[PDB]
C-alpha cells in the first residue's frame, strides 16, 4: 500500500526566499521530490511534521477543508505562507479509532481557521501536496511522544490504510541539525553552523541512501543529541514506522543550510 | 514627563478560564469552570482599573522565537485565536492596539544592551493564546494598549542560567524603555507555575470535582514560593528558581518572571496574592507588587 | 453609647484548617496544608483585626441542644478540645473569656421573643470543637471575649422550614441583645457549604493532591449561592436555601447562617469573597459582610 | 462465648438526679444489669452507643485507659459525670483489622483526653463495667451506617473474641422513643412525651420480653420511624448480630421517661 516515502525540510527559509541561492536549491529539490510524489500515483500522503506540536494527547487532522494565511511566528519577514490543505476524513477518523487501541490516546481535530504549523504548509506548496487529488492524514508531533510511539503510530495509519484499500505516500516533515544561529545574518551568506554538525549529517544522510536501517538505528540516538536534530528526529521514525522498519535505499536531492541549521530532501526508495 | 512602572503581575494564562468566562470573543461556551481563579482575576481587574496606566506590557511563553526576543509592532493586530492544544475550550477573535513607540523603544534598549532584537511589523500575525489570555483576565475591555514581547529561546536553548541572565537585561532594558518614553506602564508576567501534568482530561472539562494539583511536591513547591513571595523574601524566590524550576518543572523558565522583576529591581516588597488554584494539575497563581503604593514606581 | 454589629463573617470549621496552621494549642504536627482557604482565613483575620470588636458571637453546628438554644454562662473556660472523627488533626488545648453579661442578654431577648432559652453554668464544660477553630481562624490572639450559642435542633427535628424561624426570631434577639447593652460586636455564622463528601481520608491528609470537590452538583450549588452574595442579592439567596440544603446538603441547615442573618436584617449588601476551598470533598467559603462600611452597623440607644 | 447480653439507658438523668423517683427506678435497674452481667463471669464486654457518633470510617477504642470528667452538653445541669474506663486493647485491635474483611473501613481510636460519651459513661458508672476485670470493646456508632452494618460489625466482634477464647457480655446502650420534651419541665413530672410513644415501646418491648424475633424484626423501622426511636434502634441491632439473630426471652428490669425520651434496662435470655 506504501508507494512513496520522503523526508522533506520544515523550514519556511527555501520557500519564502529562494533568491539565496542554497535555498533556492532546497526549493528546487522539494519541487523535484513532488513530482516523484505524484508519479507515484498515491490516494492519501501520511503527512507528520515537527512544528505540529500536542501535548495533551496525539491529534489527527479531520478537517475536510484548511484554508488560509499563516504567517511564521519567527521568518514574518521574508513574506506569508497562503495555504489550501485537504484531509482524508475516512482515514483521519479511522486513524482516531484506531490510535487507543494501540495504547495511544487520540482525538480527531476539525475547528475553522485550526492553526496549521509551518512545515505542513511549506511542504504542501513546494511538494504540490494537500489538494484534492492527494488530500493528507496529518499526525501531530506529541511532545511526550517517543520515536518508539511516533513509529507505531505510522505504522497503525498504514494499517488504517490496507483495509480502506488505499495508496499510500509518506513525508516526514522536518530539519536535520539544530543549531540555528542566535543573530541575525546576512542570508546570503548562510551556512551549516558548525563542521560536527556537518559531518553528522552527512554521515547520516548517507547511511539512509545505503540503507541500513541496523547502523542508522543506533546512530539516531546519540546523532539527535549530538547535533540538536530537529525534535529527536521523531520525522524519520515516521517514516521507518510507515515502512515497518524495512527499506532498501534511497535518494539525497538537496541538502543545504537553513539559518545554521541542517535541511535536506530525501526521496526513499522502497 | 517622567516614566512610571505602576505595578507588575503574575498573571497565569490557561485558557480554560477565559473558556469559564464565557465572552463575546470566545467560541466555545462553556458552563462556568475555575471560578477560585477567576475570582482571582477578579480583584486584579479592579486593580488594574484604578491604576489608569498608558500601556500593560506582557512577555509570553507560547510565542517562542530563536533569533533574538521580538516585539509586536503594528497598530491594529486583528485575528482568530485558535490554541492548537486546547481548540476546544479556546477560539478567541481579538482585536488589539500596540503602543508600537514604546515596543520599538524596548527594542532599542534592548539591541543597546547587547541583545538582539526584532520588530514583529506583519498585519496579519496570530497572536498567541497566552497573550490573548493573561490580556482578557486582567483587562477584558480591551482598551489599554499593549507591548507583546516575545519569549526567546535561550532558557531551554542555552541552559538556565544563561537564559535568566538574558530574561534580565531584557528587564533592565524594558526599563529604560519605560523611562525613556515617559509612560505609564504596568507589567504583566504570564507564567503558571508547577507544569507537571496528568494526562486526563474530563469528558466535560469544567467538571471541578475532577480537578486538583498533579502532585503534592508540585504543589508544596508552589506553596513555599509564593509564600516566600508575599512575604517580601524576593531575592531568597530568586535564589530559588533553578531548582524551582528542576523540580516542580514551572514555566517561569520561559521568561516572564525574570523579565518583570528586573524591571522592577527585584524589590523587597511583600507580594499580594488574589488566589491559588490548579487547571489541569497544573499550579497558578495570581500575584501583584504595587509599586506605587510601595513608593518605588517612579524611574 | 449605640449598640452595633460591626460586621458578619461567614466562617467555616473544618478542624484541618487549624492543623495545617500548626499553632502552639494543637498537638498534632502538620506538613502545611489547604493553604488556600488559610490564606482567605488572613485576610479576615486583618479585617477584624481593624474592626476592634467588644464581643464575638458565634453559632455552632457542633454543639448540638434539644431543649430551646443555650449560652455559655461561665466568665473562664478552659480545657482540651479532641475532635470525635478527626482526632489525628484536631487536639487543641483552649483557654477563652465568654461575655457572660451579653450571653445573659441573648437569653432574655430569646425567652421573650417566644423561644426556650438556658445558660451554661457549668464550669467543667468542653467547648465544642466547631466553635473553637472557627474562633482561631478568625482571632488566634484568644484576647476578645466570646458568646457562643448553641445550635438547636430544630430544623432536623422538626423540619428545615420550622426550625429556620426559630434561628430568625434568635438572631432578631441577638441583635435586641446587643443594642441593648450597647456592645461592638462581630458575628460567626460557623457553617460549611455543600456536604456530601467522601467517607476517606488519605495517608498524609494534608495531601493537596489528594483534596478536591467531591460532587460537580455540590461545588454548582456553592458557586451560584456565593455569587449571588457577591452580587449582594440577599433575598434571593434565602428563597434558594432551603433546596441548597436538600440538594447539596448544606451546613447552613444548622442555622448560623440565618441567625447573622437575620441579626444584620438581611442586608441587600455585596459580600466579600475572601476564598473558597473544598476541606475533605466539602465546600468552605470565608466571606464578610461589612455593615459599617456601608453604614447599617448602627443599632440605635442603648439601656440605663 | 456470649454469656450475657443487655440493653439499657444511654441518658444520664437516671445516675446524675437519682432522686427523682422515675429516674431513681431506671438506675437501679441499670444496677441490677450490672450484677446480672458480673454473674455471668465475662472475659470482656462488647459496647455500642448511640451518642459515640463517627462519620468516616468505623472508630473502635484502643485506649488501655481513659479517664476524665464529661459534662453532657444537653444535661450539663444535673452534674458530672467522672470515668475511669478500661479497654480490651488486644480485642478491640483485632476489631480494627477484622472490620474490613467484612467491607468496613476501621481506625482504631487511642488518643489523650478523647471524649468518651454520655452513653458509655452512664453505663461503665452503674454496670460497674470498663474496669480492668471488664474492659471494654467499644465501636462507634457511624452516621452512614445501617442496622445490617451493625450487626454484621458485632458479629464480627463476636468473632474475634472466640479466636481469644474469651467470655462476651454484650451491652447496647441508648433510649427507646426520641421525642424529647422542647421546654425545660419539672424532673418530678417527667413522663413519656406522648401516648403513641407509650404504646410503641410497650408494644416491641413485650416482643422482646417474649422473643418474638421474627415479630420483633418487622415491627423495627416502622417503630424508630415513628416513635423516633434512638438512632434507629441500631442499639438493638447490635445485640441481635452478637446474639446471631437468636434469643429466647428477656427481663424488662426497667421501663421510664427521660426528659420525655424514653428508655428502658433490658437483660436477655439466650
Ligand atoms: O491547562 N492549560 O491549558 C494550561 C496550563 C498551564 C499553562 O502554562 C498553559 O499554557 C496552559
Ligand atoms: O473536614 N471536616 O473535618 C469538616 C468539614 C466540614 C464541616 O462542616 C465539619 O464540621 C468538619
Ligand atoms: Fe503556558
Ligand atoms: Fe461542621
Amino acid at each position: 500500500t506504501v508507494v512513496s516515502a520522503f523526508l522533506v525540510p520544515g523550514t519556511p527559509l527555501p520557500q519564502l526566499k529562494p533568491e539565496v541561492p542554497s535555498w533556492g536549491q532546497l526549493a528546487a529539490a522539494t519541487e523535484r521530490a513532488g513530482k516523484a510524489l505524484a508519479a507515484s500515483r498515491p490516494d492519501v500522503v501520511l503527512v507528520y511534521s515537527t512544528q505540529w506540536l500536542a501535548v495533551l494527547d496525539q491529534q489527527w487532522l479531520t478537517r475536510p477543508r484548511s484554508e488560509g494565511v499563516h504567517v511564521d511566528e519567527n521568518w514574518y519577514e521574508f513574506g506569508d505562507l497562503a495555504y489550501d490543505i485537504r484531509a482524508d476524513t475516512a482515514l483521519a477518523e479511522a486513524c482516531v479509532t484506531s490510535s487507543p487501541l494501540h495504547g495511544v490516546h487520540a482525538r480527531g481535530v476539525n475547528y475553522d481557521g485550526f492553526p496549521i504549523d509551518t512545515g505542513t504548509i511549506t511542504a504542501c506548496t513546494l511538494m504540490g501536496i494537500g489538494t484534492d487529488a492527494f488530500p493528507l492524514v496529518v499526525g501531530s508531533n506529541n511532545l511526550y511522544h517517543s520515536g518508539e510511539i511516533t513509529e507505531k503510530l505510522a505504522a497503525l495509519a498504514v494499517d488504517c490504510a490496507k483495509d480502506q484499500n488505499k495508496r499510500v505516500a509518506v513525508v516526514g516533515v522536518g530539519g536535520l541539525s539544530g543549531s540555528l544561529f542566535r543573530e541575525e545574518i546576512d542570508p546570503r551568506e548562510d551556512r551549516i553552523a558548525n563542521e560536527e554538525d556537518d559531518k553528522w549529517n552527512r554521515r547520516v544522510l548517507k547511511l539512509i541512501e545505503a540503507g541500513d536501517v541496523s547502523a542508522l538505528r543506533e546512530a539516531m540516538p546519540v546523532y539527535a543529541k549530538e547535533a540538536r536534530v530537529d525534535m529527536g528526529f521523531k520525522h524519520l521514525h515516521w517514516i521507518l514506522g510507515a515502512l515497518k522498519g524495512k527499506f532498501s535505499g534511497a535518494n539525497v536531492l538537496g541538502y543545504g543550510p537553513s539559518y545554521g541549521s541542517g535541511a535536506a530532501v530525501i526521496e526513499f526508495r522502497l | 514627563m517622567q516614566g512610571e512602572i505602576i505595578a507588575g503581575f503574575l498573571a497565569p494564562h490557561p485558557p480554560h478560564l477565559v473558556y469559564g468566562e464565557n465572552p463575546p470573543q470566545n467560541e466555545p461556551r462553556s458552563q462556568g469552570g475555575w471560578e477560585v481563579l477567576r475570582w482571582a482575576y477578579e480583584r486584579a481587574r479592579e486593580r488594574l482599573d484604578a491604576m489608569k496606566p498608558d500601556v500593560l506590557l506582557v512577555h509570553s511563553p507560547h510565542w517562542i522565537t530563536s533569533v533574538g526576543h521580538h516585539f509586536l509592532g503594528v497598530p491594529e493586530l486583528s485575528g482568530k485565536s485558535v490554541d492548537p492544544i486546547f481548540p476546544n475550550v479556546f477560539r478567541y477573535d481579538f482585536s488589539l492596539n500596540v503602543d508600537v513607540e514604546l515596543a520599538e523603544a524596548c527594542a532599542e534598549e534592548g539591541r543597546k544592551a547587547g541583545l538582539v532584537t526584532k520588530m514583529m511589523r506583519n498585519p496579519k500575525f496570530r497572536v498567541d493564546y497566552g497573550t490573548i489570555t493573561t490580556l482578557h483576565l486582567i483587562r477584558p475591555q480591551w482598551d489599554i494598549p499593549v507591548v507583546g514581547i516575545s519569549a526567546n529561546n535561550s532558557p531551554y536553548y542555552l541552559n538556565t542560567k544563561e537564559g535568566m541572565s538574558e530574561m534580565d537585561v531584557l528587564g533592565k532594558a524594558t526599563r529604560e524603555a519605560i523611562r525613556k518614553t515617559g509612560r505609564k506602564a504596568v507589567l504583566l508576567a504570564s507564567n503558571t507555575l508547577s507544569h507537571w501534568h496528568f494526562h486526563e482530561e474530563p469528558t466535560i472539562p469544567e467538571d471541578m470535582s475532577k480537578e486538583y494539583p498533579a502532585t503534592m511536591a508540585g504543589y508544596q513547591w508552589d506553596i513555599r514560593m509564593i509564600e516566600l513571595m508575599r512575604q517580601g523574601k524576593t531575592s531568597e524566590v530568586f535564589k530559588l528558581l533553578p531548582q524551582f524550576i528542576d523540580e516542580a518543572f514551572a514555566e517561569v523558565k520561559s521568561g516572564a518572571f525574570t523579565w518583570m522583576h528586573a524591571a522592577m529591581q527585584y524589590p523587597e516588597l511583600a507580594a499580594e496574592l488574589f488566589g491559588y488554584g490548579t487547571v489541569i494539575g497544573t499550579g497558578n497563581a495570581v500575584m501583584e507588587w504595587d509599586l506605587r503604593k510601595a513608593g518605588l514606581s517612579m524611574l
